[PDB]
């Protein structure tokens, strides 16, 4: 009864050393090597001494079919680069072969990515940790019976379905620059999962996430979307993130939180057009962490891999409440972080097309929808 | 997703 919701949190961290060897193909922006860069960087910072590190299991087809269809999972187990010709029609109906190519060990990559998220949720359900971290997860675009946006198996939906075994209401927050369409779609008609996505909107992948998309049926008003423009910075992002999340916590009152920390919302991303720094990005982890709820932190987007390693290393230290110096320690990828070799980055001179009046107007309309909750 | 290729 003496608890006040403070103190350092117990953090469990999931990582498989084989994740960095999976290769999407020549010229493909998604590079699972960024996860190994992140792991090696936080190891050289000494963060392994403050958290428990687990190697996730390979999620089975049964675990994946808790959401995905049997036909789509069977296709993922069978498709390989040496038999693509025989599956020419199946590759098209499941949206595999372009943005989501076939590569060696594709199904194993999905198992390692998904295994970390479901094992994190199990660890949270058993009340054996405060936070669970899986940077290989967060693949928020995967649909029930098709791939999308470099994502094949939606580890988030499976991890949330695992949390729903013991938690009445689960909150999902998506700070990836892209709309969390796969997660929102899976829980669009239920009030047991509330999805909140902040993203660039307007002539941008995936094309969903309009302000007026608020859910359907029993899930109406349980889907929140904050459409943004190019060039948003730390001050403008933090001006709306904390008050929006605070009101969601007050109205919805979840018992568990899932935070997708897509790094492609950082300044200088290969595919992103935002202007956030690592501190402004990590500020979102600080806000969610204050509420002292079972929190599952996941990865996601991020295609300037040197900044992805920076972002997820610092956000792990933030989860551990460990201050780390800005001078990067030596690591196996020290040359990737030139020419400064610092941990934190600086924003660009790009224009912030999100005026302060625009941010205040979108926030006010979201507050109207949040008033419609019991 | 990728502006360099396709529609995603
Ligand atoms: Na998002
Ligand atoms: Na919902
Ligand atoms: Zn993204």
């Amino acid at each position: 009864a003496y608890s006040q919701g403070g103190g350092k949190k117990k953090v469990c961290y999931y990582y498989d050393g084989d994740i960095g060897n999976y290769y999407y193909g020549q010229g493909h922006p998604m590079k699972p090597h960024r996860i190994r860069m992140t792991h090696n960087l936080l190891l050289n910072y000494g963060l392994y001494r403050k958290m428990e590190i687990y190697r996730p299991h390979k999620a089975t087809a049964e675990e994946m079919t808790k959401y995905h269809s049997d036909e789509y999972i069977k296709f993922l187990r069978s498709i390989r680069p040496d038999n693509m010709s025989e599956y020419s029609k199946q590759m098209q109906r499941f949206n595999v072969g372009e943005d989501c190519p076939v590569f060696d060990g594709l199904f194993e990559f999905c198992q390692l990515s998904t295994g970390g998220s479901v094992a994190g949720a199990v660890k949270l359900n058993r009340q054996q940790t405060d936070m669970a971290v899986n940077w290989a997860g967060g693949l928020h675009h995967a649909k029930k019976s098709e791939a999308s946006g470099f994502c094949y198996v939606n580890d988030i939906v499976l991890a949330i379905l695992e949390l729903l075994k013991y938690h009445q209401r689960v909150l999902y927050i998506d700070i990836d620059i892209h709309h969390g369409d796969g997660v929102e779609e899976a829980f669009y008609t239920t009030d047991r999962v509330m999805t909140v996505s902040f993203h660039k909107y307007g002539e941008y992948f995936p094309g969903t996430g309009d302000l007026r998309d608020i859910g359907a049926g029993k899930g109406k008003y349980y889907a929140v979307n904050f459409p943004m423009r190019d060039g948003i910075d730390d001050e403008s992002y933090g001006q709306i993130f904390k008050p929006i999340i605070s009101k969601v916590m007050e109205m919805y009152q979840p018992s568990a939180v899932v935070l997708q920390c897509g790094a492609d919302s950082l300044s200088g991303d290969r595919l992103g057009c935002f202007n956030l720094t690592v501190k402004g990005h990590a500020k979102c982890v600080e806000v969610v962490k204050t509420f002292n709820l079972p929190l599952l932190m996941l990865g996601g987007g991020g295609y300037t891999i040197r900044n992805v390693a920076r972002c997820w290393t610092y956000e792990t230290a933030v989860a551990l409440d460990c201050e780390i110096p800005n001078e990067l320690p030596y690591n196996d990828y020290f040359e990737y972080f030139g020419p400064d070799f610092k941990l934190h980055i600086s924003p660009s001179n790009m224009t912030n097309q999100n005026t302060p009046e625009y941010m205040e107007k979108i926030k006010q309309r979201l507050f109207e929808n949040l008033r419609m909750l019991p | 997703x990728n502006p360099e290729q396709x529609w995603g």
